């Protein structure tokens, strides 16, 4: 059964750091890619980055210097970390499995509100 | 970095009507283009990949076409279940990006 479940901090103050966890079930992280996508309130999807099965990573050009993606194959967890939060970082964050040019399974997302 | 633009941004339609939504790329995507549907409070769902292939269990009323920088999603005789937002995404090299979305309302 493939399952992706994101857990995040909920509200966080601006300038802090954020860490989101994508826990995956039913498949192996060495075999698939994991992409991170966010959805700003009332707007569309924004591609953040991904980590391939081999550990290589890629990131959105605009946010690259504030993002890090990593994973623990033994814990079956993918992490997203973002520095120097802005209030406009408020959004729903999603992890999605990639296979053969498609994001076939998605988590339900975690909402992050940047506020103080 | 290829930007994708969708049109129209919004569309009102009635059940049974037939619609077409467009995704334009600022650069050649070489057919590595997918479509997703997202209903309110739910995560996006894959519909079509590599321009024309339907994902599993996607109804035959959906069809994609395109090449180069222009792609389209046609929905034949809309069903109540089809209202929602529609997004295109490319897979040409990295980074990847999504178009702005099209909102289909009843």
């Amino acid at each position: 059964q493939v399952q992706l479940q994101e857990s995040g901090p909920g509200l966080v103050a601006p300038s802090q750091s954020l860490s989101i966890t994508c826990t995956v079930s039913g498949f192996s992280l060495t075999g698939y890619g994991v992409n991170w996508v966010r959805q700003l309130p009332g707007k569309g999807l924004e591609w953040l980055g991904m980590i391939w099965g081999d550990g290589n990573t890629a990131y959105n050009s605009a946010l690259k210097s504030r993002l890090s993606i990593s994973k623990d194959n033994s814990k079956s967890q993918v992490f997203l970390e973002m520095d120097s939060l802005h209030t406009d970082d408020t959004a729903r964050y999603y992890c999605a499995r990639e296979r053969d040019y498609r994001l076939d399974y998605w988590g339900q997302g975690t909402t992050v509100t940047v506020s103080s | 970095d290829i930007v994708l633009t969708q049109s129209p941004a919004s569309l009102s339609a009635s059940v049974g009507e037939t619609v077409t939504i467009t995704c334009r790329a600022g650069g050649n995507t070489h057919n590595y283009l997918a479509w997703y549907q997202q209903k309110q409070g739910k995560s996006p769902q894959l519909l079509v990949y590599y321009t024309t292939t339907l994902a599993a269990g996607v109804p035959s009323r959906f069809s994609g076409s395109g090449s180069g920088t222009q792609y389209s999603l046609k929905i034949n005789s809309l069903q109540p279940d089809d209202f929602g937002s529609y997004y295109c995404q490319h897979f040409w090299s990295t980074p990847r990006s999504f178009g702005g979305g099209t909102k289909l309302e009843i």
